C-alpha cells in the first residue's frame, strides 16, 4: 500500500462552495527531485457532530409544563430521529451515547451528564443554533466550523508531518500545486512526530501604488520582490536572505 | 495575522477535547470588526531606578488560586478552596511554565551548538509569550471562552497582591515611582550599581517567597530618569558591560 | 468472628427479612419535613473485600429495598444531608456539592481502655469489664441530657468492642465542626496519650460537670475496680496504681500495701493518707484529687475525636450487622443499660436460628421498639 | 439610631453635603488616630486612657449618652463617619486590620462607659438574644457558677450580672469546660460577655469590609471623592 506523508502549513475550508470538505496545504518531500515541492490534499465526509443535552423529566414544549414520564436514552433517541430528522432533512445519521463534560457559562447544564453524539455529513442542511426539543434540553456543536472538528478529533497540534494512507489521486487538478492526494475520511491521516521541518520558500515583495489623477483611486506603477528557494525554518536566517528577484 | 486570541482559544480547546469536555460553541454573531495603575510620582530622579517587569502576573495568579472554568462557583465570585484539586486551565499554564523553566535549564548547561543555543532561546521566548496572553484569552468579551467573572476575580487579585507589593516595598524604605500589573519603577536612592543590584534581587526573593509562583525579574536599570507620564520620560539606560562597567545609552 | 463463607446467604436472608425498611425511613426522614431530606442523605456501603462506596443515596423505602437486597451490601453506614443527590455527586461542579447537615455522633471503643484493662485486650471482653460502658454511657448521656439538654438520643450498640451515640434534634443536626469540636472538648477530660504515666489532671476547682461525673463514679466503682479486677492484689497489682501517686508516700503505701490484705482497707489507707498528704505545701489543702484522678481515670469515658470531628464523618448504621464479629448494631435501652450484656445480644446467627427454626417473632421484638419508643419521641416532639 | 453604641450592617441612605462628608471623614480618621496613639502610649484599662478619650470623643462630638442632641446628631455623624471610613479603608489588608484593630479599641471603650442598667436593651437592640438571669436563679445556680467558673479567685460572686446564653455563642468559651452550662444555654460573666460581644462584631466588620473591597470599582469612578478617600489615612 502507497502512503505519503508531508509537512502541512495552512489548511483552507468553504461552507458553501465545498462544504464537508477541508483542503490542507503544505510541503512533500519528492525523492525524484531530491528536494520538497507543494502539495495539497483534500478531505472529505468530515461529518458533522453534535452533542444533544437531554432534559431529565419531558416537558411539553408548547408550553414546558410537565407531561407525567421520565426521560430516557432511547426516549430522546427515537424523539429526535423521528421529528427532528423529518423536519430538517436528514436521512443519516449514527446517534449514539457518550458521557461528556460541561464546565462553561452556558445556564442550567450539568456537569457530567450524558449526551446523545449525532455524527452525520456535513453535506446535509446544519440545524439551527436555538434548536429546542420536547425530550431534549438543548443541543451544542451545531455550528462547529469542519476544519475545528478536523484539527481537534486528528490531535493535530500546528504544523506537523502528516501522513495519509490510502492517497487516492483525483482526475482533475483542483489546485495549482505540483502534487495533489484525496482521503476520503478524516480518520485515514494519521500524524508522525519524529521529522524535522523541511526548508520552505519565502518571497519578500513591495510595491508603489499611486492615487489616479483624474479622481482618488490607487493604481500600482512598480513592483519589486525578492525571493529564497531554500529558506532554513530552524536555522539561523540564511545570508544573504535571497538569491533572486525580480522588478517591473 | 495577529491575535494571540486564537492562538491561546486553540490551546484550549486541544486541551479541553483531549480531557473530553464539551467546549463553547463558536460564537454565532462572530464578526470581529477589529486593572490598578499607581499614580506616578513625576519629576526627576539622579539616582538609580530599576524596573522590576511583572510579566506573567496574571498566569501567577491563576497558579496560586487554581482559578478555571473547572473550579470557580460562578452564578463577584469568590475564591475556590486550596484544598480542590488544580483545574484545567491552572494545570496547562503550569505545563508551560514547566516546560519553560526546563528549556531555561537545558540553556544554563554550557556547550551547546551556538544554533541549538538560539533555537532554546527562541522556545523560551515563545513559551513565554503563550503563558502571558493566556489571560487576553480568557478574559476578552470577543474571545471564545469569555468568563467575565473570572476575569473579574483575576483582575481584583492582581489589583491586590500588586498594592500589597507596593506597601511592601514602601516599608523597604525605597519608594515606588510607577507600576501597572505589567512593571514597577523603583527608585533605590543608591549610587552604586551592585547595590542596586543586590536590592533588587532581595526584593524579588522576599517577594517570591511571599508568593510561591510569581517568577519577577528586573528589565532594565536607569541612571537618572526625568518621568512625566506613562510612556512619556527621558533616562540614562544603564546597559551594562564587562567588569561591572555600564554605557550610559541616551533614552 | 463469623463465618464469611456463610455470610452472603445469611447476610442474604438478614438483609432480606431482618432489616427494618419503615422504622428505618422513619428515622432518616425525620417526618419527612424538609425537601429531599431523604433523597439528598448520604449512605456508604462496603462490600465484599472491604471495597466501599461512597456518595450513595435512594429516592424512597421500595427503592432502598430494591438496592440493599440487589447488592446485598455488607456493611452499611450512614452519612450527612448533602445539597443534592448523592448518587449524583459526580453531575455537581466542584465544590457546590457540600455535607450541610448531619446527626451529632460519638464513638467509644473499648480498645482505647487496654491501658486501663487487666482481664480482657483487645476487642476480648467479659461481663467484668463490660461494666466500663455502661458507666461511661450513664455519664455521657447525663452529660448530654442535664449540661446540654440534648432530648433525643439513640444509644446503640457497636457490636463489637463499644457504642456509639446519635443525638438527632433538629437544632443539633444543624451543628458546624467546630461546634461539634467544641462539645467533644467539654463531653472529655481524659487527655493525653501512652506517652504520658498520667493522663489525668484536675484543676483546683472541680466542674459541676466533673463533680457530677464523680458522684456518678462513686455509685460504681466499688464493684468494677475492687473485685472484679483486684487492681490492688499484690505488687505487681498495686504498682500500676502507685506509679501515678506521688512518690513522697510510695514507700509509705507500699508498707501499707505490704501490710494490707485487700483492696478495701487500701483504698481507705489511701484516702487517710492523701487526707494527710500535704499536696501544696503553702496551703494546708488535702483531697482525694489522687484518689478521685485514679477513679476518674481508670472510669472516666474516652471519645474518638476525629470521628466526630468531621460534618461528613460515616457511622455505622443501627440495626447493621458487624462483619468482623457478626453482630447487629442494637439500640441500648437506657432503663435496662445496667443489665444490658452484649453477649446474649442475638448474632445473626441467633436470631436467623430462631426465625428458621415478622420482627415480633425473633429477639430483635425488644431492640425494635427501643428503637420505634425513639422514633415515636421524635414524633411527638414534631 | 436606638442606642448608642450600635452594630454598623445598616449603610445609610441620606443626603448630605460634600463639606459634612469632608468633615465627618476628616474627624473620625483624627478620632481614630488618636485611639491607635492613646492606646499605645498607656495602658488600655488605665482612668488616664479612659478619661483622656472622653476628652477627645466630648471635642470629635462623636458620641454621648442619651439626650436631645445625642439622638440627632453624634449618632448619625458616628454612623456615616464609619461607613465612610469603611470605603476608605477597605483597599488594602493592612488598613483593613488597623481599621479593624482601632475600631474593636473605640467599641469596648464605648461599651465601658455604657451602664450596666441598659446593656440589655442593647443587646436586645444589637438584633441577637443574650438574656439576663434574674436575681433567684443567680442565687440558686451561684455554686454552680463559681464551680464553672475560669481560674477567678474565691466564691464571690459580686454585683457582675450573669447572662443566660446558647452554647452556640460561646463555643471558643464553653469549650475549654470554663462555664456554666444547663439545657443548652451558658451562664457567663460579664468580662466573657464583651469578649464575645467584640468578637462577633470583628466577624461582621471583616465581611463587611471584605464586600466593600470587592464593591469599591463601582464607586472610584467619582472624581471629586478619589482624592480625598485614595489618600484619607495615608
Ligand atoms: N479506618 C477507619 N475507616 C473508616 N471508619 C473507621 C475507621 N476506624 C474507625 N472507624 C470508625 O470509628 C469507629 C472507631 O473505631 P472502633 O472500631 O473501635 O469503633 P466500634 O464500632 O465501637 O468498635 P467495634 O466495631 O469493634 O465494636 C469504628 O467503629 C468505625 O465506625
Ligand atoms: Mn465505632
Ligand atoms: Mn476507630
Ligand atoms: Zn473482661
Amino acid at each position: 500500500e502507497q502512503v505519503f506523508h508531508f509537512y502541512w502549513l495552512d489548511a483552507y475550508e468553504d461552507q458553501y462552495n465545498q462544504p464537508g470538505v477541508v483542503f490542507l496545504f503544505g510541503k512533500v518531500w519528492i525523492e525524484s527531485a531530491e528536494t520538497h515541492v507543494s502539495c495539497c490534499v483534500m478531505v472529505k465526509n468530515i461529518e458533522r457532530t453534535l452533542y444533544f443535552l437531554p432534559r431529565e423529566m419531558k416537558i411539553d414544549l408548547n408550553t414546558g409544563k410537565e407531561t407525567g414520564t421520565p426521560i430516557s436514552m432511547k426516549d430522546v433517541y427515537e424523539e429526535f430521529d423521528e421529528k427532528i430528522a423529518t423536519k430538517y432533512k436528514i436521512m443519516k445519521f449514527k446517534s449514539k451515547p457518550v458521557e461528556k463534560n460541561y464546565a462553561f457559562e452556558i445556564p442550567d447544564v450539568p456537569e457530567k451528564s450524558e449526551y446523545l453524539e449525532v455524527k452525520y455529513s456535513a453535506e446535509m442542511p446544519q440545524l439551527p443554533q436555538d434548536l429546542k426539543g420536547e425530550t431534549f434540553s438543548h443541543v451544542f456543536g451545531t455550528n462547529t466550523s469542519s476544519l475545528e472538528l478536523f484539527l481537534m478529533n486528528r490531535k493535530i497540534k500546528g504544523p506537523c508531518w502528516l501522513e495519509v494512507k490510502s492517497p487516492q489521486l483525483l482526475n482533475q487538478p483542483v489546485s495549482w500545486c505540483k502534487v495533489e492526494a484525496m482521503a476520503l475520511k478524516p480518520d485515514l491521516v494519521n500524524v508522525i512526530k519524529d521529522v524535522s521541518p523541511p526548508p520552505l520558500v519565502v518571497m519578500a515583495f513591495s510595491m508603489k501604488t499611486m492615487q489616479n489623477a483624474k479622481n482618488h483611486q490607487n493604481e500600482i506603477i512598480a513592483m519589486a520582490a525578492l525571493v529564497h528557494h531554500s529558506f532554513a525554518l530552524d536555522k539561523a536566517a540564511p545570508k544573504p536572505p535571497f538569491q533572486s528577484h525580480f522588478c517591473v | 495575522m495577529g491575535g494571540r486570541s486564537e492562538r491561546n482559544e486553540f490551546l484550549l480547546l486541544h486541551a479541553f477535547y483531549e480531557n473530553n469536555y464539551i467546549v463553547p460553541d463558536k460564537q454565532i454573531f462572530r464578526k470581529p470588526q477589529q486593572g490598578l495603575v499607581l499614580d506616578p510620582k513625576v519629576g526627576f530622579y539622579d539616582k538609580f531606578i530599576l524596573l522590576l517587569d511583572f510579566n506573567s502576573l496574571y498566569p501567577s495568579i491563576i497558579q496560586e488560586f487554581n482559578i478555571c472554568f473547572t473550579t470557580v462557583q460562578r452564578v463577584i465570585p469568590e475564591l475556590p478552596d486550596p484544598s480542590l484539586e488544580m483545574g484545567i486551565l491552572p494545570r496547562e499554564i503550569r505545563k508551560l511554565v514547566e516546560r519553560r523553566k526546563q528549556v531555561k535549564q537545558l540553556m544554563k548547561q554550557q556547550d551547546l551548538n551556538p544554533d541549538l543555543i538560539l533555537q532554546y532561546d527562541i522556545r523560551q521566548k515563545a513559551l513565554k509569550l503563550t503563558a502571558n496572553s493566556m489571560y487576553g484569552c480568557l478574559g476578552f468579551s470577543y474571545s471564545r471562552f469569555y468568563a467575565k467573572p473570572l476575569a473579574a476575580l483575576v483582575t481584583y487579585k492582581g489589583r491586590e497582591i500588586l498594592m500589597h507589593t507596593k506597601e511592601m516595598v514602601q516599608k523597604m524604605n525605597l519608594e515606588v515611582i510607577y507600576g501597572d500589573t505589567d512593571s514597577i519603577m523603583i527608585n533605590t536612592n543608591s549610587t552604586n550599581l551592585e547595590e542596586v543590584f543586590k536590592l533588587g534581587n532581595k526584593v524579588k526573593s522576599e517577594v517570591n517567597k511571599l508568593y510561591k509562583l510569581l517568577e519577577i525579574d528586573i528589565d532594565g536599570v536607569f541612571k537618572s530618569l526625568l518621568l512625566l507620564k506613562k510612556k512619556k520620560y527621558a533616562a540614562l539606560v544603564v546597559e551594562p558591560t564587562s567588569d561591572g562597567n555600564y554605557v550610559t545609552k541616551q533614552e | 468472628t463469623f463465618d464469611p463463607t456463610e455470610l452472603p446467604e445469611l447476610l442474604k436472608l438478614y438483609y432480606r427479612r431482618l432489616f427494618p425498611y419503615s422504622q428505618y425511613y422513619r428515622w432518616l426522614n425525620y417526618g419527612g419535613v424538609i425537601k429531599n431530606y431523604f433523597q439528598h442523605r448520604e449512605f456508604s456501603f462496603t462490600l465484599k473485600d472491604d471495597i466501599y462506596i461512597r456518595y450513595q443515596s435512594f429516592n424512597n423505602q421500595s427503592d432502598l429495598e430494591k438496592e440493599m437486597q440487589k447488592m446485598n451490601p455488607y456493611k452499611i453506614d450512614i452519612g450527612a444531608v448533602y445539597s443534592h443527590r448523592p448518587n449524583q455527586h459526580n453531575t455537581v461542579k466542584l465544590g457546590a456539592f457540600q455535607a450541610q447537615e448531619k446527626e451529632l455522633v460519638f464513638d467509644i471503643d473499648m480498645t482505647d481502655y487496654d491501658d486501663v484493662r487487666r482481664c480482657c485486650s483487645s476487642a476480648d471482653i467479659c461481663p467484668k469489664c463490660w461494666t466500663l460502658m455502661t458507666m461511661a454511657i450513664r455519664i455521657i448521656d447525663r452529660a448530654l441530657k442535664e449540661d446540654f439538654g440534648f432530648k433525643h438520643r439513640l444509644w446503640v450498640y457497636s457490636g463489637r468492642r463499644g457504642v456509639h451515640c446519635w443525638v438527632c434534634d433538629e437544632s443539633v443536626r444543624k451543628l458546624s465542626s467546630a461546634v461539634r469540636s467544641g462539645i467533644v472538648e467539654y463531653l472529655s477530660l481524659v487527655k493525653g496519650g501512652q506517652d504520658v504515666k498520667k493522663k489525668v489532671h484536675l484543676s483546683e476547682k472541680i466542674h459541676p460537670f466533673i463533680r457530677k461525673s464523680i458522684n456518678i463514679i462513686k455509685k460504681y466503682f466499688e464493684e468494677y475496680a475492687l473485685v472484679n479486677q483486684d487492681i490492688l492484689e499484690n505488687k505487681e497489682s498495686w504498682d500500676k496504681i502507685l506509679a501515678l501517686v506521688p512518690e513522697t508516700i510510695h514507700d509509705e503505701l507500699q508498707q501499707s500495701f505490704q501490710k494490707s490484705h485487700n483492696s478495701l482497707q487500701r483504698w481507705e489507707h489511701l484516702k487517710k493518707v492523701a487526707s494527710r498528704y500535704q499536696n501544696n505545701i503553702k496551703n494546708d489543702k488535702y483531697g482525694p484529687w489522687l484518689e478521685w484522678e485514679i477513679m476518674l481515670q481508670y472510669c472516666f469515658p474516652r471519645l474518638d475525636i476525629n470521628v466526630s470531628k468531621g460534618i461528613n464523618h460515616l457511622l455505622k448504621s443501627p440495626f447493621s450487622v458487624h462483619p468482623k464479629t457478626g453482630r447487629i448494631s442494637v439500640p441500648i435501652d437506657l432503663q435496662k443499660v445496667d443489665q444490658f450484656d452484649p453477649f446474649t445480644v442475638p448474632t445473626i446467627s441467633f436470631i436467623c436460628r430462631e426465625l428458621d427454626a415478622d420482627y415480633k417473632k425473633t429477639s430483635l421484638a425488644p431492640y425494635v421498639k427501643v428503637f420505634e419508643h425513639f422514633l415515636e419521641n421524635l414524633d411527638k416532639s414534631r | 439610631y436606638p442606642h448608642c453604641l450600635q452594630f454598623y450592617l445598616q449603610p445609610p441612605s441620606e443626603n448630605i453635603s460634600l463639606i459634612e462628608f469632608e468633615n465627618l471623614a476628616i474627624d473620625r480618621v483624627k478620632l481614630l488616630k488618636s485611639v491607635e496613639n492613646l492606646g499605645v502610649s498607656y495602658v488600655k484599662g488605665t482612668e488616664q486612657y479612659q478619661s483622656k478619650l472622653e476628652s477627645e470623643l466630648r471635642k470629635l462630638k462623636f458620641s454621648y449618652r442619651e439626650n436631645l442632641e445625642d439622638e440627632y446628631e453624634p449618632r448619625r455623624r458616628d454612623h456615616i463617619s464609619h461607613f465612610i471610613l469603611r470605603l476608605a479603608y477597605c483597599q488594602s489588608e493592612e488598613l483593613r486590620r488597623w481599621f479593624i484593630q482601632q475600631e474593636m479599641d473605640l467599641l469596648r471603650f464605648r461599651f465601658s462607659i455604657l451602664p450596666k442598667d441598659k446593656i440589655q436593651d442593647f443587646l436586645k437592640d444589637s438584633q441577637l438574644q443574650f438574656e439576663a438571669i434574674s436575681d433567684e436563679e443567680k442565687t440558686l445556680r451561684e455554686q454552680e457558677i463559681v464551680a464553672s467558673s475560669p481560674s477567678l479567685s474565691g466564691l464571690k460572686l459580686g454585683f457582675e450580672s450573669i447572662y443566660k446564653i446558647p452554647f452556640a455563642d460561646a463555643l471558643d468559651l464553653f469549650r475549654g469546660r470554663k462555664v456554666y452550662l444547663e439545657d443548652g444555654f451558658a451562664y457567663v460573666p460579664l468580662k466573657d460577655i464583651v469578649a464575645i460581644i467584640l468578637n462577633e462584631f470583628r466577624a461582621k466588620l471583616s465581611k463587611a469590609l471584605a464586600l466593600t473591597a470587592r464593591s469599591l470599582p463601582a464607586v472610584q469612578s467619582d472624581e471629586r471623592l478619589q482624592p480625598l478617600l485614595n489618600h484619607l489615612s495615608h
